[PDB]
């Protein structure tokens, strides 16, 4: 006897936790298909920022602070993007696991990596291994908006620019093909001059007003906060799915 | 904003009109229900007496 | 006895909400046992905080458990217990700790445990 | 009590670990770069 | 054991007009220990009987009262044992039940359903508190028609949950005293044609637009 | 200066007017739910001193 | 039997058997009470088919 | 005619045809007619685009964090954040322009001159 | 007796197709009950639809309706139900109306009850 | 009364493996000395609450004040009642132990 209560008892507990299980899928899914189509909307402001960025470093001085790196490299402010939920699978723990992978490459340079996080999964993570974080944010990771990413790019850039990191990089999963969820880390600053080629030969001169560095240096860091909020989103909606 | 005000105050007097075309219901429905109050409680004290 | 006709209205709504409370409560605390209060609605955990208030202002120090904890007994009259059981029932109690609802009398005891505590009815 | 804080007055009770993870391949950090179309690789 | 439920209960039949057309109806009680309808005797007169009417201590607790489930109840007779008012009025009634249950888990997340599946949600809370009724207050048929047909015509839709058991009250009261041609003929066709029920729904428009709700509101749609 | 108080005038006279026009319906609704919260003030005392008789009867 | 949820939901014919099952204090006697108290004006009818 | 498209962070504002497209760039106003050389510039703080159509009147868009982009295809400016004349309440917008803390003013300001003020 | 080695190779595969199409629709039924058809993918629209045609054509005028209706019923060899659902598997029917499927015999049955509606092959 | 011993309990690091919430003296503090009744007073309802608080608040995320202070305060009583095997105190240290 009392062996049939409990096993019942186990049964309807096991009930209600399937119940509950099954509704937060299908919800997930209704809010996936919410931010994918966040992604896909803040997609065009993204191309046109990069395409402008272009046409004004095909004729600047790039020797923006963002734009060249720097010898004597002794810190790197890394930005581990992670979720505030907590019923999502790996997620989190594969961002901690690249996370993880990036701090003992920046160790290996002789770099000091300082931590920012979003997310409360991640505070809890860090503050367990006694880590210094530096500044958190949270509240914003299954709907970020551009002030948040605005609010984070401005931190990060002004920590690069001057207690003051040497580079700067993003821990966050990128969101693909609704199949791929995979932990990613990006470098955002300094940026990397590349040259693809002339590609179209003599064309039309583009006027610039009031010149081609002004409006260089007014748009690097405003790059910087889309890059943010791309990955804001694209880590959503890995959460999502 | 002349044909706006005297709808106001048309519309004013239609509700205050309703009003009371609605109170007039209401109490009659009182009256009613305390009629059929008053009529239950003979049999029910015939119920008992019996 | 527990019937509208015999305790009176308000004796008896006041009953059946905290039932009704105390039910919910059953049926959720599975899910809080293991998803956690976290995945619940506002209404489910304004419902589980009052629940649990409402379990707890249901013990009494009794005059015959005195000698089990040291601390005297307490009546508490019906008309008392009615009106304290609706207002936790609308929420009146809600910024209260869960303690200084436990072991206690009425609403006197309900306020000196309570500022005790640092709170105030 | 004044015992207990006396005897609390001299108590002594009793840095991230390594987590032994091996570092990223450097081409799998991603790099953002800024396309110039100028020739001067 | 068995045989000795099972001759009693075989004696209530419904006679042939050659044996004078009489009938008696069953009506046995069996209370089960912690809901085990699996038990011996509760199987045997489960198997025995034409239908079952499942009361549950926890429905009894939430407030659904009388404490039925409508999920697992079950009358082997059917719609052969209803007036066509009602046949038609609580024929939509179980569907709605059933998908209102399945539904039940999506309740704070109305934002993040269809349409039609909050359409649901909220039909079906109406119809969960529609079902309720007081104690040794039993309604004659043509009363659960008007109110069964209040539900699941949708004249419910736009009464707050918390007022549908005194809407329906105060309906069936002014329906009583004002319009009793409508209970009257009901009672005497069987049935509710579509006359009756557009004074039905004059009735029901005029009362909404004189009913008071909770919350200050109204329940006009 | 008139021409300008006169176009100034028209502007606030067709605020004013939709404004007027939107507490139309507002107080037509205010004043009959207060019409149908006294109805139903009535009906409840009849119910309430209905029960009392019934009971003292 | 004048409960709604009964005659909507599984209704009872003249000469069928409706086992009413619960627990305890699930209201069983308060159903059954019900349907005998619904008859009141079948009986007030005087006919014997009622 | 040209081809206006004024996208935001995360959203396109406005898409369309026009005549005639007045802004102001950190170094003055300018109007941008159908064909206008490729040109690159940044809009003021409390910038107001004014679009002007054949047939209809004047769209007037508050832009906060505008960079302007004339093409062959036509005029494109990036926005932080866009508002149209018809969805401003000029009460906040007289209000905020007040403000001590300098983008919400320039805000503001920029909400002021879409309504019609300033 | 759903064995290759009793009813045969095609009976086979042609019943596993069909309870495998009928499985997937079961399993995205919730999803189009809680969310709606308009949520799916493209295959799961079509697969949906296929599947509602199976569903359909699953079902049959019986003899036991003669009474009523008043036609008689229908007795479908093994071959033409095979070859029929074959056919309904790849997709030669998703033009055809659901209700052309309701209550019919075989093939011929079909073709005749389609064109009533006002659809062919 | 009875004393309930858990393996659960026991293994986990509570020895004696008493169940505080099971557990329980039907004769209670008339079974004390006045010192041990007045330290002791409510300890087994504390620690009872304190187990149902600890069960119930394992998945919160946060927690207000009081509850925290709870689980502090009933951590500490618990690893405050362990002992070892023939490892006895006098009444006085019980006490002042529990005094603490
Ligand atoms: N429809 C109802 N609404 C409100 N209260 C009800 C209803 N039905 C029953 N009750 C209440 O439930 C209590 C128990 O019901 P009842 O005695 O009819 O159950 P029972 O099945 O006879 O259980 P038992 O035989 O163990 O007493 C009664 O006090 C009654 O007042
Ligand atoms: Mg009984």
């Amino acid at each position: 006897a009392a062996t049939l209560r409990e096993l019942r008892g186990r049964i309807r507990s096991a009930g209600s936790i399937k119940k509950i299980t099954k509704a937060q899928e299908l919800i997930a899914t209704s809010r996936i298909a919410r931010a994918q189509a966040r992604l896909e909307s803040a997609r065009p402001y993204a191309f046109e920022i990069t395409r402008m960025l272009t046409t004004l470093a095909a004729e600047a001085a790039l020797d923006h602070p963002l734009l060249v790196e720097r010898p004597e490299p002794k810190r790197a402010g890394v930005l581990v993007v992670s979720s505030d939920r907590g019923l999502c699978g790996a997620y989190n723990a594969n961002i901690f696991r690249r996370s993880e992978e990036l701090f003992s490459l920046l160790r290996e340079a002789g770099k000091q990596p300082v931590l920012y996080v979003v997310g409360r999964k991640a505070q809890n993570y860090y503050s367990f291994r006694n880590w210094n974080i530096t500044e958190s944010w949270m509240g914003f990771s299954e709907q970020p908006t551009y002030e948040n990413a605005a609010e984070i790019a401005s931190t990060l850039v002004d920590a690069f620019l001057l207690e003051g990191v040497d580079e700067l990089h993003i821990v966050y999963t990128e969101f693909k093909s609704m199949l791929s969820q995979s932990a990613e880390a990006h470098r955002i600053a300094p940026m990397v001059v590349e040259y693809v080629e002339e590609d179209i030969g003599p064309r039309t001169l583009y006027s610039f007003e009031p010149d081609a560095t002004m409006l260089f240096e007014s748009l690097l860091p405003r790059y910087l906060t889309t890059r943010v909020y791309a990955a804001l989103l694209e880590s959503a909606a890995s959460e999502l799915a | 904003l002349a044909e706006a005000s005297q709808a106001h105050t048309k519309a004013l007097e239609d509700a205050k009109s309703e009003a009371h075309r609605v109170v007039e219901e209401a109490r009659t429905d009182a009256e009613r229900i305390a009629e059929q109050l008053e009529a239950q409680a003979d049999v029910e004290a015939e119920r008992i007496k019996m | 006895i527990l019937d509208p006709s015999v305790v009176g209205d308000e004796h008896y709504r006041v009953a059946q909400e905290v039932i009704r409370i105390l039910q919910r409560y059953k049926d959720l605390q599975d899910i809080i046992a293991i998803l956690g209060i976290d995945e619940l609605s506002e209404e489910d955990k304004q419902l589980v905080n009052r629940a649990r208030r409402i379990e707890r202002f249901l013990s009494q120090n009794m005059m015959a458990a005195e000698q089990f904890t040291g601390q005297p007994g307490s009546t508490v009259p019906v008309k008392e217990t009615i009106e304290a059981f609706d207002r936790l029932c609308k929420g009146d109690f809600d910024h209260v700790p869960e303690q200084a609802f436990f072991l206690i009398g009425g609403l006197d005891d309900l306020a000196k445990k309570a500022e005790s505590l640092g709170a105030k009815l | 009590t004044e015992v207990i804080k006396n005897f609390k007055k001299g108590f002594a009770a009793t840095v991230v670990p390594d987590e032994h993870v091996e570092a990223l391949d450097e081409d799998k950090l991603a790099k953002e770069a800024v396309k110039v179309k100028k020739p001067a690789p | 054991v068995f045989y000795l439920h099972s001759r009693l209960l075989e004696r209530c039949a419904k006679l042939s007009d050659d044996l004078g057309g009489g009938s008696l109806t069953g009506l046995p009680i069996i209370e089960t220990k912690a809901n085990d309808i699996s038990a011996y005797i509760p199987t045997n007169v489960i198997s025995i009987t034409d239908g079952q009417c499942f009361l549950e201590t926890d429905l009894f607790n939430q407030g659904v009262r009388p404490a039925i489930n409508v999920g697992v109840s079950v009358s082997r007779v059917g719609g052969a044992a209803q007036i066509k008012a009602m046949k038609e009025v609580a024929g939509s009634l179980r569907l709605d039940l059933s998908q209102y249950r399945e539904l039940e888990a999506f309740a704070a997340f109305a934002s993040d359903l269809d349409a039609a599946s909050k359409a649901q949600l909220e039909r079906g809370a109406r119809l969960v508190e529609l079902l309720k009724q007081p104690q040794s207050q039993p309604m004659p048929v043509e009363e659960q028609v008007v109110s069964i047909f209040l539900g699941t015509g949708g004249h419910l839709d736009s009464v707050p949950v918390e007022d549908v058991r005194r809407f329906e009250t105060e309906l069936l009261d002014h329906m009583r005293a004002s319009e009793e041609e409508i209970l009257t003929e009901i009672r005497d066709s069987q049935k509710l044609t579509e006359e009756a029920a557009d004074k039905l729904t004059e009735v029901i428009k005029n009362f909404k637009k004189g009913f008071a709700a909770t919350g200050g509101g109204s329940v006009v749609p | 200066r008139e021409r300008d108080a006169m176009v100034a005038k028209t502007l606030a006279d067709n605020k004013k007017s939709d404004e007027q026009f939107a507490a139309a319906q507002a107080d037509y609704d205010e004043a009959m739910t207060e019409a149908r919260v006294q109805a139903s003030s009535l009906r409840d005392n009849a119910r309430a001193d209905g029960r009392k008789v019934i009971e003292d009867a | 039997t004048g409960i709604k949820a009964i005659d909507a939901m599984t209704p009872i014919g003249r000469g069928q058997r409706q086992l009413i099952i619960g627990d305890r204090k699930t209201g069983k006697t308060a159903v059954c009470v019900d349907t005998i108290l619904n008859q009141r004006q079948n009986w007030e009818s005087g006919d014997p088919k009622k | 005619e040209l081809n206006v498209e004024i996208v935001a962070v995360d959203r396109n504002i406005w898409s369309g045809t026009a005549k005639f497209l007045f802004t102001r760039t950190t170094v003055g106003e300018i109007g941008i007619l159908p064909r206008h050389i490729p040109l690159v510039a940044q809009l003021v703080d409390d910038a107001m685009v004014r679009v002007e159509r054949e047939g209809e009147k004047d769209l007037r868009i508050a832009v906060d964090g505008g960079f302007l982009s004339v093409t062959e295809e036509g005029v494109s400016i990036l926005a932080e954040s866009a508002e149209f004349e018809s969805e401003i309440d000029e009460a906040a917008a007289k209000q905020d322009s007040e403000s001590d803390d300098p983008r919400i003013a320039a805000r503001g300001r920029a909400r002021l001159r879409a309504v019609g003020a300033i």
